[PDB]
């Protein structure tokens, strides 16, 4: 069997500016079984109402998903993205950078 | 438009 | 530039608790137009690009039937994959496809593709001739041997050559207003420092359809391609992508370096700095 562990990335579909309504968005792929557990995070809490694209994959068969919600940025509020797959000893977070 | 001809490996 | 329709479908078995589910996904270009998943009480193929409520209504109804009676020979299939490969009956396999055809701009057919994966690695293929079969291991070789004998090769040639090709120029008409546009990057630099004497440029480009787009780092000109970091093209959840590359650069260089963006929404190449 193949397994391969998944890419993550987060990021805001448009650009963070504080107080304006946006979009959380945790992009996972490459990744191989395609069971996977995606959890977005406010402040180490996880976020109710979440939703996710339909399970698609690429060229070389591996899987990726879109885990997004509504939020609104806050000079407060941390985010961050937790995610479980076979490949993975613990579950992996990775936390959103707004000016990265 | 999926194919409706699918066969058995 | 070019257009295609590809589908995507996969069977994922889980023994002990039921049937498999599977999953069809459908693109034109990079905009996704259908979907099909098993696990409802009554799933039907459904729309998932808006321009698709033009369809007349047999076509939900036809197009759910054959994804049901496809979903059905993939069960046959992963238990058929157990026999070629002497796996137990314990754990949970993958079975997939990918096809499609592409098409130029003026709409012409000119590549076809037919995959197929057990437990996410090459099963078999269809050559580019649409007649014959790669047939990736001694397993394979006996699906390879039963589809020359039936003279699968042929329908599936057929498929992609001709009902494949009738059916995305329709899609590609009847989602005019959005499909044949091309929104532009909008790009920007940002700067983060990296050590006491060396900082990360980092060169954006957000909200562009379609997917295909070229960020370069130069330094006076030349290229940086084996001292740039990019990043996998993203989406932006909204029918957009996002892409961004980065150098790391001594400090107080930053005027030496120059990016340029170029995209088929861009009436010319746009070139920023820091």
């Amino acid at each position: 069997m193949i397994q391969r562990t998944p890419k993550i990335q987060v990021y805001s579909r448009h650009p963070a500016e504080n107080g304006k309504s946006n979009f959380l968005n945790c992009y996972v792929s490459g990744f191989h079984p395609s069971d996977i557990e995606v959890d977005l995070l406010k402040n180490g809490e996880r976020i109710e109402k979440v939703e996710h694209s339909d399970l698609s994959f690429s060229k070389d068969w591996s899987f990726y998903l879109l885990y997004y919600t509504e939020f609104t940025p806050t000079e407060k509020d941390e985010y961050a993205c937790r995610v479980n797959h076979v490949t993975l000893s613990q579950p992996k977070i990775v936390k959103w950078d707004r000016d990265m | 438009f999926v194919p409706f001809n699918s066969p058995n490996i | 530039g070019s257009h295609s329709m590809r589908y995507f479908y996969t069977s994922v078995s889980r023994p002990g608790l039921g049937e498999p589910r599977f999953i069809i996904v459908g693109y034109v270009d990079d905009t996704q137009f259908v979907r099909f998943d098993s696990d409802a009480a009554s799933p039907r193929m459904e729309q998932r690009a808006p321009w698709m409520g033009q369809v007349e209504p047999e076509y939900w109804d036809q197009q759910t039937q054959i994804a049901k009676d496809t979903a059905q020979t993939f069960r046959v299939n992963l238990n058929t994959a157990l026999r070629y490969y002497n796996q137990s009956a314990a754990g949970s396999h993958t079975f997939q496809t990918m096809f499609g055809c592409e098409v130029w701009a003026d709409g012409r057919f000119f590549h076809g593709y037919r995959q197929y994966a057990y437990d996410g690695a090459d099963y078999i293929a269809l050559n580019e001739d649409l007649r014959s079969w790669t047939a990736a291991d001694t397993a394979a070789q006996n699906t390879q041997r039963k589809w020359e004998a039936a003279g699968e090769a042929e329908r599936h040639r057929a498929y992609l050559e001709r009902e494949c090709v009738e059916w995305l120029r329709r899609y590609l008409e009847m989602g005019k207003e959005t499909l044949q546009r091309a929104d532009p990057p909008k790009a920007h630099v940002t700067h983060h420092p990296a050590s006491d004497r060396e900082a990360t440029l980092r060169c954006w480009a957000l909200g562009f359809y379609p997917a295909e787009i070229s960020l370069t780092w130069q330094r006076d000109g030349e290229d940086q391609t084996q001292d740039t970091e990019l990043v996998e093209t993203r989406p932006g959840g909204d029918g957009t992508f996002q892409k961004w590359a980065a150098v790391v650069v001594p400090s107080g260089e930053e005027q030496r370096y120059t990016c340029r963006v170029q995209h088929e929404g861009l009436p010319e190449p746009l070139t920023l700095t820091w």
